[PDB]
């Protein structure tokens, strides 16, 4: 395997070079908002982000070593977690707003246009504000996003050697995060604490995804917002 | 058969 | 100022160990064959009684009493199923392939199929228990993880106090790993492994909460007022 | 009122 031979610095540069681009929305400022229109813009946006996410996942160290069936399952379980942490990341410098796209910046007042969507909006905001207080770095973010990809579906799959390889890569990413924090001047006590703080946030990202996933069920059944063929397939993988 | 399995498989 | 921060690592461990709730028993009827109604009857009765012990355990968690009553209610509401699940997983460690709900109630996955959707969460619980087994999770580590869940799961749905306690527990976890002889690299690797399992415990609780809400909607078994109130504020 | 309130104060 190549991923296991990589140094921490090589891991970071590989992860940074594989960053997907920040796509634009079809949002028209002159046009007025409806629950169907806003969710349609978000659904159109996420459906395009998924294509880049799929090709970004191929670039994550160790991901191609996995069987194809495990690649499907990892992405099927983690796709909304990854969309959400990317959303939260690019929203750091915008307090009280979620930057879904450079042309789609929303506050929680506009998130109330969708029923029940206000509660998850506040959690994303709190997560984004939390990244601000921590001064989260881009090198730490790409580690966290890769951890989600490999971790969120590993305990829900007789060759169990697939999980050992995943845990070895996960351990390598932990080594990477620590290496980054040590360069920033943090003491060993500060390194462990920050490391714990970062990974605890992933627990909240799992919670937001689960909640968001069940909200996407309702819109599917409600049928007011059409869902793309790819998102429908990613959806019923959870339900 | 899935779109996801297809896109992952493309080379 | 909070007393929990002035505690040392060993003082933290002892306080958590001393506050461990007891392992309760299920009803003593020998009918090992189960139906959907008798399965959920035994579990809801067991979990109701565990909840009373959890609430008194929570008051003993260093730093938890320093919070307002409203903040305490919020954390327990958000974390209770997670805490039940990590307790179940913990005491199921030495019984691979089975879940020890009580000493007199040890179930395998074939019995999980009695209730719709139980088997999916059952397997996740078994997977978590085997994961703990392969890691050789110690009881001192377990009580730290459980208190982390209590203070973390609801912290972002509300401030520096809880985060100062969370850092303290992290310090305690590392302190424990340093005593057991782990190197520096093994310390932060194991810390990360333990905390990542918390993401899956959160996942299992979310899916578990969805199904307890359907059992409420299905009226398969009468639910207690306390359980119904815990089910609320999750919808 | 919540039962949980009563149980925490006891
Ligand atoms: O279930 S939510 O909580 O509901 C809302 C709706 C509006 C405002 C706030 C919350 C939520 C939140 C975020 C997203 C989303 C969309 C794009 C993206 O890149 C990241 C997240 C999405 C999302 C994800 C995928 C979709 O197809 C459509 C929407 C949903
Ligand atoms: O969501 S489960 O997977 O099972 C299903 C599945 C479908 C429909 C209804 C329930 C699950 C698993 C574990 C528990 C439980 C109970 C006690 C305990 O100490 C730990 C876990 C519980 C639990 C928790 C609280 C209760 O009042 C009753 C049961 C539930």
């Amino acid at each position: 395997s190549l991923a296991l031979s990589l140094t921490a610095d090589q891991m970071v540069s590989a992860l940074l070079d594989a960053e997907p681009p920040i796509l634009y929305s079809e949002y028209d400022p002159t046009r007025p908002f409806s629950e169907a229109s806003m969710m349609g813009l978000l659904t159109n946006l996420a459906d395009r982000e998924l294509v880049h996410m799929i090709n970004w996942a191929k670039r994550v160290p160790g991901f191609v070593d996995l069987t194809l069936h495990d690649q499907v399952h990892l992405l099927e379980c983690a796709w909304l977690e990854i969309l959400m942490i990317g959303l939260v990341w690019r929203s750091m410098e915008h307090p009280g707003k979620l930057l879904f796209a450079p042309n789609l910046l929303l506050d929680r007042n506009q998130g109330k246009c969708v029923e029940g969507m206000v509660e998850i909006f506040d959690m994303l905001l709190a997560t984004s504000s939390r990244f601000r207080m921590m001064n989260l770095q881009g090198e730490e973010f790409v580690c966290l996003k890769s951890i989600i990809l490999l971790n969120s579906g590993v305990y829900t799959f007789k060759s169990l050697e697939e999980k050992d390889h995943i845990h070895r890569v996960l351990d390598k990413i932990t080594d990477t995060l620590i290496h980054l924090m040590a360069k920033a001047g943090l003491t060993l006590q500060q390194q462990h604490q920050r490391l714990a703080q970062l990974l605890l946030i992933l627990s909240h990202i799992r919670h937001m995804s689960n909640k968001g996933m069940e909200h996407l069920y309702s819109m599917k059944c409600k049928n007011v917002v059409p869902l793309s063929d790819l998102l429908l397939e990613m959806l019923d993988a959870h339900r | 058969h899935k779109i996801l399995h297809r896109l992952l498989q493309d080379s």
